[PDB]
DNA sequence: TGAGGAGTCCAT
DNA sequence: GTGAACCTGCAGGTGAGGAGTCCATG
DNA sequence: ATGGACTCCTCACCTGCAGGTTCAC
DNA sequence: AGGTGAGGAGTC
């Protein structure tokens, strides 16, 4: 792939203005006038618009401590299941975690009814009747939230830590936890009543290239204060 | 170069008149260089150097006549390289030193001479003149070596007549052996290799005494020495020790006298080898067993002091398997904790090896000087002659023969000596009782990895570091030589690229003359009478550019105005993209601007610009765009300009440099030349003849007298870059680098631009794989690179002017990059030349700036650095003095620190030989400080920035009522034991306050009040050292009796296992002992604690240990006498 | 040092006309084959093996002619004696024929020279000294072991009674 | 026996591999240009009247 | 007193 | 009276950024 | 030798401080 | 097997 930025301003300069996506389009215009004169014009639309919510930064800043707070009193484990076990990635992680003020823990083996973060590799590398680490770990334990990551997303291009990373992967715990206690924890917002929900779910099978097969579609609705899946 | 030539003469005439006065005697003579870096200027003070013996006179007469000029002219001799010395001796000289020594008969010899004649004689082009270089080479090694073995001891053809000028044209270095010649020229790489005469290869190094040594340009010669050093070679550790260990258990001297005293020398190695033998198991090979193991392999970094690096992620361990009968280097455990290793460590196994090995090297020179004492005057039997540069290579035959060592003669050829020239200096041991300093002690790197072919061994490879720069020049001082070093930077502050002026003023002494201020003035009243600008009407113009893109973006555009933007201009017709666009902008907006007052202003003609990169083909580009100005700005004003593109040294000698001159005197415009730093250093005299038909008026003339000879000009208009990468870098091969890299750390760190922490951070990533732009950045933030930039600037402005005629205008431009750092100077502007003193006073109007001494900084620094130091090495001592056997010079080693500090607790001056047990504090007589012994080293804080810590001072040892006693005073006043603290800018460093001090402070105070009262003391007998203080004995008591001591109110954590295991260990060998713990300076109000074999305090009559509150109170010093009587009672009858 | 090296020699070719740089182009040519067949050898021993196929092939066949027989292209070779005696290279080592001579057929045309130039290749063969030789031997086999393993399995009764 | 990383399986392979075993164990190293120089010629014989001395 | 000269490979 | 939140819209971004040379080795 | 339409692929983001206003006690 | 969106390459 390759792009070009769609506008630049930088230093208020008229030449790095006119080497972007709207730049161009400034140009073209100023072409047909000089091969057309004014028989051709080409006019745009405006969409009308009265209700606009410009979002400021600390609104954002005060969602996510919140946010945390509801992940601090739990229990979170880091494990590692590669082969050539190299790096420390579970330490650089647990550092990550702990700047939060959450406190983790590791383990060599993935504990029962606790939030558990996996470290494992690529998932092509595997034979295929080989029993890949993620996939035992998980059917075994049906009563328990995973996550997983790569161990080479951890560093950067300068080889600082990723901070962006180990956010996401705290938030995403929290989405999954919550769906497994069907009971919202932080405060959403309310939505129209009496609806249901249906989501059609493509097979996983390699087979399912047809067109029209039908497809599973799965339904969500909310009783009371439980959701029923 | 007339002073010094003048200086050579003047000792050639004294060494004649001393000639003609001494029959009565006979000696030898005075031997004279004439050293520097470049081949050319060798040459060229050769040539002054005759011509002054021939146009040289007195009283309007010549001073000398022609016969005598003759004599002067034949003792000068030239040493070039060996393919050069072959090229210049004509066929009939080799012809008839070829049927001399009747090596016409080979085979091989003539058909290599056929060749090698053949080629020179069609030797035009620059094809064959390469093979021609290489070919002589070998040509003339071979040669050689077969003469020399024809001369040895038999069948030695005699030379006399013709012969001789053959034999000296092709070997100069004959002239000097006969007695010919005693003055010498050569380049300083051909100076530390030697020369060839017919006997063996000359080592200038080796002897020294009584000889004088002029070198140019002194500070450059720091890096030639360097790049010498890096270039030795790796050595397999293992194999080393198996061969040496093998050989050094059967084979034995001859018992003759010529042998005497060297048989003594070789017995304490001949017993640690063995030891290491037997601790290792090195009847075993070795390998790795492991994953992560097997896949990259190990490196180990260490300093020999205190700074060790390693390449791993878990400390790694060795083993010996009896059933697979091999040696295993496995990971252990690899979890935290679990069970420390108790088995060994890979560490411990080469810093061990390399002391060995370091070991068998310098005995075999004290070997060899023995060796020449016995054989010159104790046998005489043999008519022999010769010096200790004669009985050199007999008397390593002889002992490697004997000892069936035969592998080692390269190694100990490559530094050998009465003793070094290639190992350590000064102090020469590494201990706290002996002067310490980087600059001989030098770096070891290791590496580990597979055997070539074999799939189950594996090999340490190890290079080294023994000396620095610095060190070599030190040595050469002290050997007995003088050296002259001339230059006009030669006393600059930085460390990387000059001289550590430092060490050599501790080390030397009153050996570094240096002039006075009666004799600066007069050499600054000489050089105002040759070059006077307050008056004639010389004015210097100064001015500061900085970048502007406005100036750029139009002339893009006129340079090809069908174009839209500018940036595609400049990446599209231009070569850049789009990374490298600010940089090029902010130097060519600064370029051109320059260009265009110099093309204004009306009486210029001549003016140069430095860069730091090449103008050459690879940029044609940019070139046409600056040629295309250059035309614009010649419309606007009147005034004819030409360019001068590609000027490097290659084109210097392929072009020449006298076509500028030519085109200034025999053609009316303005020049414009384009240059760089390195360029303008080896390419000198940028002068043109004047005409003044030609030029106008302003050729003011600034001498106070007329001036001789043709009439000459100069520069009259400089441009001024900021310089470009200034760390050191190697090219002959990957070592060389790495080696490199880390002396200059350890020179930072030495000298105090740099913290430990920082020092060992910036090591760990040179380890690891490092880019060569970070460790830039790392440099950037020193105190040194200031110092270097405005070195080059000097220099620069400083070889712009040889002549005493000047226009009236001089135009200077400069960077606006250079501002502050000028604007930074503060030295004394005695010695300046005109053009710096403009450029400092120009940048010293702006502002203000606020100036921290690098003293500040360097105090702090090196503080941490000897208390860093402190603590390794006591534990390391401490470790070595609890082995089963204790050695002998480990006890003395103990003594004497502690005898030092108490005799002189803070010194005046700055120490010599206990030098890393003394900081430096701002304020005479205490310091604060506030960290952990026993935690992390790099961690300490002192002085102001800890304004809360403890304190370092004499009232926290209570030595005022310590010696306060009556039966105390007088031991401390006997033995020179000070009770006070002499207020002095030294003081004793945390680590030697706490744990050595406090103790022997206490201890022997224990000596005088239980000895004046009976008791009598003696000493630990070599087994339970440092397990306990002394032994006592009285009134014939038996039990042996054993005492150990806190000092004051001291509380150790040892109550636990520990003190049983020591009571315990002694009593299963001496058998039942009594145990006497007492302290001092406490309370004397307590009872007495008598304390069974564990800590459950048993009844007074049934207990093995005695415990004692205090016997000297702290109120007024009083006695326990009560104490003392219990102690009787209790060790008596009972 | 090879850049160096074959920039002179490949100047030095072009020049060959007279009857003097052919000495000693003669002789510099065969220094500069060693060394760099040296440097082939160490950089394909294990490590880093880096494959042929196609133009680099050719090249390799070409530099190399002893590789054509190692892979299975050609199995006929005409040679003299001496370099017969001696042996030719391939990529990986030296192959020497008076080791593996089970099968194959040899015509030897003049068999009574043969008998001089044997001889001749006999007598250049360097000497060696005996003390210390004898003395090394001694001191190396007297507390030296090898490894316990099955790949070394009674190899070690073979040096019992030395 | 002994599967493992396999190429060539001849004398010629092992060859130079287990000289350098037995000539790094023993320590040695010295003698490895005369044992290379001494299994090309010398190294057809002990053939039990082709050559022994008795 | 005894006999009487050229011709060759290959790695250093 | 004041000092904590609270609320726009102008800057600046990984490090820093190259020639030139002596001598021995088959 | 041609044109315009679905499906799968890769790549970037996830600011920061300084100056004027304002309550909150 | 971080995520959600916005968007450039390879073919019936």
């Amino acid at each position: 792939k390759n792009r070009i930025q769609a506008i630049d301003i930088t230093k208020e300069s008229y030449s790095g203005f006119q080497l972007s996506k709207v730049g161009i389009l400034e140009q073209f215009m100023q072409d047909l006038k000089q091969a057309y004169g004014d028989s051709v014009s080409v006019k745009l639309q405006r969409i009308p618009g009265e209700k606009h919510r410009f979002v400021s930064d600390t609104i954002v800043k005060n969602h996510y401590v919140g946010l945390f707070d509801a992940l601090k009193e739990h229990r979170l484990v880091i494990c590692d299941l590669t082969e050539n076990q190299d790096t420390d990635a579970a330490l650089t992680l647990l550092h990550g975690i702990e700047h939060l003020d959450i406190n983790a823990e590791i383990a060599e083996v993935p504990i029962r009814g606790a939030l558990n973060i996996l470290i494992v590799g690529n998932k092509d590398t595997y034979k295929s009747d080989e029993e890949d680490p993620y996939q035992v770990y998980r059917k075994k334990y049906q009563d328990t939230v995973f996550q997983s990551c790569y161990p080479e997303r951890l560093w950067n291009r300068q080889g600082q830590p990723n901070r962006h990373v180990v956010e996401v992967l705290l938030k995403e715990l929290l989405i999954k936890l919550e769906v497994h206690t069907r009971k919202h924890l932080i405060e959403y917002p309310s939505g129209p009543e009496r609806c249901v929900y249906y989501m059609p779910q493509r097979p996983k099978d390699e087979s399912s290239e047809v067109r029209d097969e039908p497809w599973p579609v799965y339904a969500s609705k909310l009783v009371g204060d439980e959701w029923q899946y | 170069t007339y002073t010094a030539l003048n200086f050579l003469l003047q000792q050639m005439l004294e060494q004649v008149r001393s000639e003609l006065k001494e029959n009565t005697g006979k000696k030898s003579k005075r031997l004279l260089y004439y050293v520097t870096d470049s081949v050319d200027n060798v040459v060229s003070a050769k040539a002054d150097l005759l011509k002054l013996i021939e146009k040289q006179t007195v009283k309007g007469e010549p001073r000398f006549t022609l016969e005598q000029q003759e004599y002067l002219k034949a003792q000068i001799v030239h040493l070039p390289n060996q393919s050069e010395q072959l090229l210049q001796c004509s066929d009939a000289v080799l012809n008839d030193v070829l049927i001399g020594f009747n090596l016409n008969a080979e085979r091989d010899v003539q058909a290599e001479w056929s060749a090698i004649s053949g080629l020179r004689r069609h030797a035009s082009n620059p094809e064959v003149k390469i093979s021609l270089n290489r070919q002589a080479g070998y040509f003339y090694r071979n040669l050689i070596d077969r003469l020399q073995k024809k001369q040895k001891g038999a069948d030695r053809v005699l030379l006399s007549g013709s012969l001789l000028a053959s034999v000296e044209t092709l070997l100069p270095g004959e002239k000097i052996r006969n007695g010919s010649a005693h003055v010498a020229f050569l380049t300083t790489s051909k100076f530390l290799k030697g020369f060839h005469n017919t006997r063996s290869r000359y080592s200038p190094l080796r002897d020294l005494s009584g000889a004088v040594l002029i070198i140019d340009e002194i500070d450059k010669q720091n890096q030639v020495i360097l790049s010498e050093l890096c270039k030795q070679q790796a050595q397999d550790l293992i194999w080393a020790i198996r061969t040496l260990r093998a050989n050094f258990r059967d084979h034995q001297l001859e018992s003759s006298p010529r042998y005497d005293k060297i048989e003594d020398l070789f017995e304490p190695l001949r017993e640690r080898l063995e030891e290491f033998g037997t601790n290792w198991n090195l009847a075993f090979a070795f390998n790795t067993e492991g994953a992560n193991l097997n896949e990259r392999p190990v490196r180990l970094f260490s300093d020999r002091s205190f700074t060790h690096v390693s390449s791993a992620t878990h400390k790694l361990s060795l083993k010996s398997d009896f059933l697979r009968r091999k040696n295993l280097i496995f990971s252990d455990e690899k979890v935290e904790g679990s069970l420390i290793e108790k088995h060994g460590l890979l560490t411990r196994f080469v810093n061990e090896a390399d002391v060995i090995y370091q070991w068998f090297l310098g005995t075999m020179r004290k070997a060899v000087f023995q060796y020449w004492e016995n054989v010159r005057g104790l046998e005489i039997e043999v008519r022999e002659n010769r010096s200790l540069e004669g009985t050199f290579q007999e008397a390593v035959q002889s002992l490697l023969t004997h000892f069936n060592l035969q592998e080692f003669e390269s190694a100990v050829y490559e530094s050998f000596d009465t003793r070094g020239l290639r190992q350590s200096a000064g102090g020469k041991a590494n201990k706290l009782s002996s002067s310490k300093s980087y600059h001989h002690t030098g770096l070891k790197l290791v590496e580990v990895a597979h055997n070539q072919g074999t799939r189950d061994t594996v090999n340490c490879k190890a290079s080294f570091l023994n000396t620095s720069p610095s060190g070599v020049l030190a040595d050469m001082v002290d050997a007995g030589a003088v050296i002259l070093g001339i230059s006009a930077t030669a006393r600059a502050d930085t460390v990387i690229h000059n001289f550590d002026f430092k060490y050599l003023n501790e080390r030397l002494g009153n050996k570094l003359l240096s002039l006075s201020r009666e004799q600066k003035q007069r050499v600054n009243n000489y050089y105002h009478s040759r070059r006077n600008y307050k008056d004639n009407g010389v004015v210097l113009t100064v001015k500061y550019l900085n970048s502007r893109d406005a100036f750029l973006d139009a002339l893009l555009e006129e340079y090809k105005p069908e174009a839209r933007s500018s940036h595609f201009i400049l990446n599209h017709y231009l070569g850049i993209a789009e990374s490298e666009q600010a940089f090029v902008r902010s130097w060519l907006s600064k370029l051109l601007a320059s260009i265009k007052a110099f093309i204004s202003s009306p009486d210029n003609r001549y003016m140069l610009s430095l860069l730091n990169r090449t103008l050459d083909t690879t940029r044609q580009n940019i070139n046409d765009f600056i040629q295309f100005c250059c035309d614009k700005w010649a419309k606007e004003f009147n005034v004819k300009t030409k360019t001068f593109f590609g000027v490097n040294a290659d084109w210097m000698r392929l072009v020449g440099y006298d076509e500028i001159s030519k085109h200034l005197n025999t053609e009316l415009g303005k020049v414009v030349v384009f240059s760089t730093y390195a360029s303008m250093g080896a390419g000198k005299n940028p002068d043109y003849a004047v005409n003044l038909a030609l030029e106008g008026e302003s050729l003011i003339s600034v001498a106070d007298v007329t001036y001789s000879t043709q009439l000459r000009s100069d520069i009259d208009s400089i441009y001024l870059e900021k310089p470009t990468q200034l760390l050191l870098s190697d090219d002959y091969s990957h070592t060389a680098n790495q080696l490199c890299q880390f002396h200059q750390i350890l020179s930072l760190q030495e000298n105090g631009e740099l913290s430990p922490k920082s020092a060992e951070n910036w090591c760990r990533q040179q380890l690891m794989g490092m880019s060569r732009e970070r460790s830039l950045q790392q440099y950037h933030q020193t105190s040194d690179y200031q110092s270097a930039v405005r070195k080059y600037i000097e220099q620069a402005v400083g070889r712009a002017g040889r002549t005493s005629l000047k226009r009236k205008q001089i135009l200077l431009f400069v960077d606006s990059g250079l501002k502050e750092i000028l604007a930074e100077e503060s030295r004394d502007p005695s010695l300046f030349s005109h053009e710096y003193v403009a450029l400092v006073n120009k940048a010293k109007s702006a502002g203000k700036s606020i100036v921290e001494d690098r003293a500040v900084r360097r105090l702090f620094n090196l503080a941490q650095r000897n208390n860093k130091d402190g603590m390794l090495s006591i534990k390391a001592l401490v470790h070595r003095l609890h082995n089963q056997p204790a050695s002998k010079s480990d006890i003395q080693e103990w003594q004497d620190i502690r005898t030092q500090l108490l005799r002189y607790p803070t010194v005046a001056f700055q120490p010599e030989r206990f030098n890393r047990l003394y900081l430096q504090s701002m304020t005479k007589g205490y310091y604060r400080y506030q960290g952990n012994l026993d935690g992390d080293p790099n961690s300490f804080e002192f002085f102001d920035r800890v304004p809360y810590g403890d304190m370092v001072s004499e009232e926290d040892c209570s030595l005022a009522t310590l010696v306060q006693n009556q039966y105390v005073r007088p031991w401390f006043e006997r033995k020179g034991f000070a009770c006070s603290w002499q207020k002095e800018a030294n003081v004793m460093t945390p680590i030697m306050f706490t744990n050595i001090y406090k103790g022997a402070l206490g201890e022997q105070a224990v000596e005088a009040v239980l000895t004046a009262f009976d008791f009598t003391f003696e000493e630990v007998p070599n087994s339970i050292y440092e397990r306990f203080d002394n032994r006592v004995i009285f009134a014939g008591i038996e039990q042996p009796i054993w005492l150990d001591s806190k000092y004051w109110k001291h509380e150790g954590n040892e109550s636990s296992e520990g003190y049983s295991s020591k009571i315990a260990l002694v009593e299963e060998e001496f058998g039942p002992s009594k145990f006497i713990y007492v302290n001092a300076l406490g309370d004397t109000s307590k009872p007495i604690r008598y304390l069974n074999s564990c800590f459950v305090e048993t009844s007074p009559q049934l207990a093995k240990v005695i415990e004692i509150p205090a016997l000297i109170d702290d109120s007024n010093a009083d006695t326990n006498r009560t104490a003392v009587q219990e102690l009787i009672k209790w060790l008596h009858h009972s």
